[PDB]
RNA sequence: AGCGUGCUACUUAUACUUCACCGUGAUUGCUGUUUUGACGCUUUCACGAGUAGGCAGGCGUGGAGGUCAGUGACGAAGCCUU
RNA sequence: GCCUAGACCGAGGACUGCGGUUUUUACCUAGGAUGUUGGCAUAAUGAUCUUAAGUCGCCCGUCUUGAAACACGGACCAAGGA
């Protein structure tokens, strides 16, 4: 077997510095507050419900 | 019985032009061999009696 | 039986020329070769001493050797893969001056001469030829010249 | 380590090509022509439709 | 240590970019003077063709010096002659292209690799596509994308290229240093079409098929393999 | 697919390292590898690729030439650089004194240049007093007098040595070396 | 992982070479042969033949040698044999030998574990 | 093919013993002007002593239909090359274009000759002014007044793979 | 769904384009920070079919010099085994 | 010039460069993927073995221009074998 040597480091370097500064979402057309929406997942899904508010997240 | 293939140029080509076909060197001097003998004879003085001169100069 | 003696095969190559043949004129014997000189071969059939072999019938070389009534020309010949030098003995009336070399040493002349008046005019000149390019655009005037229609014309027998 | 095409990428087109701002901006690519309503051909180009 | 010489570095890099925008002036220059003399030298012909057509006279266009040459065809079964020529043209792969300037010499080479090749006379925004996507420059015997104009000036300044614009500029209007810009560009390789080629390639594009000259076609064509 | 217009992966055809195993030679290589890779002279190239060679691309110099080249004009206090081994030569009749640096002396050689006033060094005491040899003057030993090269090429009238085991008027004289014998090539 | 942080670990080919007609015969062994054969279909690569190995299925540098776990294995045979793993815990790990005895064996899975280092085998006797 | 008409004209090149060469004018029938100058050449060669080299091509021009939407007869004039010999024949089309008339003739020698567009000389392409110019009788019967027919057995083309209905052919 | 001809779309090779990885060849740099690997590390580009044949680098076996103060009756070697 | 639908990929690993916006020795989309949320860690995930299904796959070695050949050697296995 190989033994390990003295040059073989441990260390984790650092990351790079990212260019990938987040841009807000963009929404479609036809989602405005009040607009009935059909929800295809979930537990509700099939269920009509009124459209509120865009939150943040 | 023996009855083969006579000859063929097939392939000669392609043989003489993977390292061929190449060109003979050209220098300065070419050789006097073959040149006639009471010129070359004669030649020889002319040369001895100009390396004279120019080293007297 | 294969034959292959030295001249097999000069039948039409070492023929005189239609009504050509008979006594050389006299230019070819008062040329002058010096060794250097670019020489054409062409074997003439009414001398048979100092004839070249077949294979230099048509080609061109170097004068290397004078002497009485010859000249020695050297050849590159394919022998192979590669070219060997060969040295021919050839009696003059073999032997023609090149004219590839009384064109390449004019334009080394012009050259010089151009160069030199462009330098005393004070101007610059491009030496290097050009191959033929692409011509520019133009107007073809039709006064006297209005275009004719052509049509492909009808099948006819003429027997 | 990565190529990226000036003509998708405008930051790289810029930097090959500083000229394409004033093009854009100047409108170079639909800029319109002033010229005269005119019609050369009324004569003898009329050889066209026969001859 | 790192951080004092970040602040050395950001000097030098303050100087640079001064120095730097001197030159880039120059270069904005160029291009919008380039772009001027395309629009002047269209303006120029078409006002050639209708002054032609007024003064019952024909105006006949100047013949094309600049040639785009596309080798489609694979590298089995090529006879030794045009074999050796579009080796000589750098045409040793499928799709490979590369600028040719037409003289006798040029074209009488471009006619023996005429089954091989579809060319054709290339507009001066598929020459810009052509430089800007798939452009590369031979720097030292290696294949260099042309993502930056100080590439293109230390191989090129010796023959006042500066920029990429400067490059398609001498490709276009064929110029006294074409040899040396075209020689340069690596050869282009192109996709294969998108659309794909006529129902049989290796026939004249005269006779349906896409070898040979097609003149103005190789745009379009282009557009479909860049 | 691609049309090749040469060869495919074709190594340079050069050495670039010794093949000798001996670790003093290996750092003279390191040595003059870090001098051609940052001197930007062209000694210290030739050096390094000089370290490369084999033995008989590396002739005995003998002390006759380096008389010969320290009487080229101007050259009477250059440094004389030899890699490989310097020999003597008993045929001198005077040595001069002078600055030589070899890989190898032999106990004659080195006996004579520092009989004359001379110094016999190696050639990293070169690389200090000349890191970029300046005021040199390499001398390289004949190669093609080594008796192997006397029979390459041979064939007819190419004039090279047949290989011969024994030699005498029985041993390959008659018949294509004579007339009288047939012919003569 | 809880070794040094690694690339996905990607093997370009997982099953075995096994050689031609192995399957076959009993006396051909499954351990790899060129096959010479001047009409050979695998050795003439006809579709539908097994693959063969060549150096285009070789490993990535960044991941070759190491196990699932993300560690180079490093065969040990007594306590002392620790002792080149100490600085690198994290990147190696040690397998005890088959023929260490059930006491020397024990030794070296108390070292290991007082000085960090992973053991690949660690139930067997 | 799909064609256009074009105007190619063309000269000799100028010499210094002629320096105004004559210009000739063809009529061409090609899918494109490359195609439209290759068949210039094509016919010159024909018909004088020139070549694309020794000549010059002065003009390229579309020749667009004069009354796109009027519905004529052409009559053809043509030379083809059959298996065994040459021959002319003169034939008749109805269309609204002189262009879509030599479309629908290069289809119908194909068809009814196995003449290829290779083997096909177009003499002439004329529009006949007069019903009396009209020879030939498979155009000559939709010159007659009032002419009514209908269409019987329509074919309707479906959507879906299955129908669940009785197919009709009413129309 | 045949024959002649034109057109549009579409299907897909180990071919072409972009990218990842392996190797080969070339190539950039690395010693006052060379720093216990310089036969090493590192930058970049191109390339990869192969019988006969050549060469290179490796895998495995019996025995020999040296070394691991190596494994082993608390189980060596051998053998069987998703 | 503008708007708009989808797919595959994420090599690299402190900084350094070229540009852009400059409200600025600052910021950016500009020398290669980040942010956020959920679930799981008795498991979603991966590999191998057996088998089914789809698709492809003629018996190796040899001499030969040409072998799956209606050419030759080979029933099987171990040890020896140039
Ligand atoms: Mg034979
Ligand atoms: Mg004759
Ligand atoms: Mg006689
Ligand atoms: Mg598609
Ligand atoms: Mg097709
Ligand atoms: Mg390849
Ligand atoms: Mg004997
Ligand atoms: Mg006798
Ligand atoms: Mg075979
Ligand atoms: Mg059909
Ligand atoms: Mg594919
Ligand atoms: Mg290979
Ligand atoms: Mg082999
Ligand atoms: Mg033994
Ligand atoms: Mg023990
Ligand atoms: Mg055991
Ligand atoms: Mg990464
Ligand atoms: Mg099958
Ligand atoms: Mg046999
Ligand atoms: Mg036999
Ligand atoms: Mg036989
Ligand atoms: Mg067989
Ligand atoms: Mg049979
Ligand atoms: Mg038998
Ligand atoms: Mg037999
Ligand atoms: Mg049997
Ligand atoms: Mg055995």
């Amino acid at each position: 077997q190989v033994a390990p040597k003295w040059y073989q480091s441990e260390d984790v370097p650092a990351p790079k510095q990212t260019r990938k500064t987040a841009r807000p979402q963009k929404l479609r057309a036809s989602l405005v507050p009040g607009t009935v929406l059909i929800l295809l997942a979930g537990r509700f899904r099939g269920k009509r419900v009124v459209y509120l508010k865009n939150l943040e997240d | 019985m023996a009855k083969s293939k006579n000859h063929t140029a097939h392939n000669q080509t392609r043989k003489a032009h993977r390292n061929g076909i190449k060109k003979p060197k050209t220098y300065k001097y070419p050789s006097l061999k073959g040149v006639d003998a009471k010129f070359k004879r004669n030649h020889r003085y002319a040369l001895h009696g100009t390396a004279k001169a120019l080293a007297k100069a | 039986g294969k034959s292959r003696g030295y001249r097999s095969g000069t039948r039409y190559a070492f023929q005189r020329d239609f009504k050509k043949h008979g006594a050389i004129p006299l230019s070819t014997y008062l040329k002058v070769y010096k060794v250097g000189d670019i020489v054409d071969i062409k074997a003439n059939g009414s001398i048979q001493k100092g004839m070249p072999h077949k294979y230099y019938h048509g080609k061109t070389g170097i004068v290397y050797n004078v002497t009485k009534s010859s000249v020695g020309v050297i050849i590159n010949k394919v022998v192979g893969n590669r070219y060997i030098e060969k040295r021919v003995n050839l009696r003059v009336e073999h032997v023609k001056h090149s004219a590839c070399r009384q064109e390449f040493l004019n334009r080394v002349k012009s050259n010089a001469a151009k160069k030199r008046e462009a330098k005393a005019n004070g101007e610059t000149v491009y030496l290097k030829r050009q191959a033929a390019k692409p011509r520019g655009s133009r107007i073809i005037s039709t006064e006297g010249n209005i275009p004719q229609t052509l049509a492909p014309v009808a099948y006819e027998t003429f027997i | 380590v990565l190529k990226k095409n000036p003509l998708k990428n405008k930051q790289v087109l810029l930097r090959l090509n500083p000229y394409a701002k004033a093009y854009a901006a100047e409108k170079v690519g639909s800029a319109k022509v002033e010229q005269a309503k005119v019609k050369p051909s009324k004569g003898q180009f009329a050889e066209v439709l026969k001859n | 240590a790192q951080q004092k010489t970040a602040e050395e570095r950001a000097a030098a890099k303050k100087v640079r970019k001064a120095a730097n925008k001197e030159k880039r002036k120059v270069i904005f220059d160029r291009a919008a003077a380039y772009q001027k003399e395309y629009t002047e030298a269209e303006r120029s012909v078409i006002k050639a063709k209708r002054d032609a057509k007024a003064s019952n006279s024909y105006y006949v266009d100047a013949q094309p010096k600049l040639v785009f040459v596309v080798r489609i065809k694979g590298i089995n079964k090529i006879p030794p002659k045009p074999r050796k020529v579009l080796q000589l043209l750098r045409l040793t792969q499928i799709n490979a292209g590369v600028f040719v300037r037409l003289t006798k010499a040029t074209s009488e080479l471009i006619k023996l690799a005429e089954p091989y090749v579809a060319y054709g006379y290339p507009s001066l925004s598929t020459i810009r596509q052509l430089v800007y996507k798939r452009g590369f420059g031979k720097v030292n015997k290696q294949r260099i994308a042309l993502s930056d104009n100080a590439i293109i000036e230390a191989n090129l300044g010796k023959f006042n290229i500066l920029s990429i614009e400067d490059l398609i500029h001498e490709i276009y209007t064929v110029g006294p240093n074409f040899k040396q810009v075209s020689n340069f560009l690596w050869p282009f390789k192109l996709s294969n079409p998108n659309g794909g080629f006529r129902a049989r390639k290796f026939q004249h594009f005269i006779q349906g098929g896409d070898t040979g000259n097609r003149e103005q076609f190789i745009n379009a064509l282009v557009k479909q393999m860049n | 697919g691609r049309d090749h217009t040469s060869k495919q992966h074709v190594r340079s055809g050069h050495r670039t390292a010794p093949k000798s195993d001996n670790v003093y030679l290996q750092l003279l290589v390191k040595l003059y590898s870090f001098l051609a890779r940052r001197t930007d002279a062209p000694f210290n190239k030739v050096i390094l690729k000089s370290l490369f060679l084999s033995k008989i691309n590396r002739p005995p110099v003998s002390v006759s030439r380096i008389s010969r080249a320290l009487k080229q004009k101007g050259a009477a206090e250059k440094t004389i650089v030899v890699v490989g081994t310097v020999t003597d030569d008993n045929r001198l009749l005077e040595f001069p004194k002078a600055t030589i640096a070899a890989l190898r002396f032999t106990a004659g050689a080195k006996d004579r240049i520092l009989k004359n006033g001379g110094e016999a060094i190696t050639l990293d005491q070169l690389a200090l007093r000349a890191p970029k040899g300046q005021n040199t003057l390499i001398v390289r030993g004949p190669r093609n007098s080594r008796e192997a090269v006397r029979h390459f090429g041979f064939g007819p009238h190419k004039g090279k040595a047949p290989r011969i085991l024994s030699k005498g008027r029985k041993f390959e004289r008659a018949r294509g070396r004579r007339r009288s014998r047939g012919f003569k090539v | 992982a809880t070794s040094v942080p690694h690339p996905k670990i990607v093997k370009k080919y997982t099953k075995k070479f096994k050689r031609h007609h192995s399957d076959r015969y009993h006396r051909v062994a499954e351990n790899w042969r060129k096959q010479k054969g001047i009409d050979s279909c695998v050795r003439r690569r006809f579709r539908g033949t097994i693959p063969q190995p060549n150096i285009g299925y070789g490993s990535n540098k960044k991941t070759k040698f190491l196990n699932p776990a993300g560690y180079k294995v490093y065969l040990v045979k007594n306590v002392k044999d620790l002792d080149v793993l100490l600085l690198h815990t994290k990147s190696y790990a040690a397998e005890i030998a088959s023929s260490v005895s059930s006491r020397k064996r024990v030794e070296i899975v108390a070292k290991a574990k007082k000085l960090g280092v992973k053991v690949t085998n660690p139930k067997g006797k | 093919s799909r064609l256009n008409e074009y105007q190619v004209i063309g000269r000799n090149l100028p010499t210094e013993s002629v320096p105004e060469p004559k210009l000739f004018r063809m009529r061409i029938f090609a899918p494109n002007t490359v195609v439209a100058k290759s068949r210039y050449w094509y016919f010159l060669q024909k018909l004088h002593k020139v070549k694309k080299a020794s000549g010059e091509i002065v003009s390229v021009n579309i020749i667009s239909e004069a009354k796109p939407t009027k519905v004529k007869t052409f009559g053809i004039w043509l030379r083809y090359e059959s298996r065994s010999g040459i021959h002319n024949m003169y034939k008749e089309y109805r269309d609204v274009t002189r262009v879509g008339a030599v479309e629908t003739m290069y289809q119908d020698l194909a068809a009814r000759h196995r003449a290829r567009f290779r083997s096909i000389h177009i003499l002439k392409v004329v529009e006949l002014e007069k019903t009396d110019d009209v020879k030939r009788q498979y155009v000559k019967q939709f010159l007659t007044k009032d002419l009514k027919f209908p269409l019987p057995h329509r074919v309707q083309k479906s959507k879906k793979l299955f129908q669940a209905t009785a197919p009709t052919t009413f129309y």
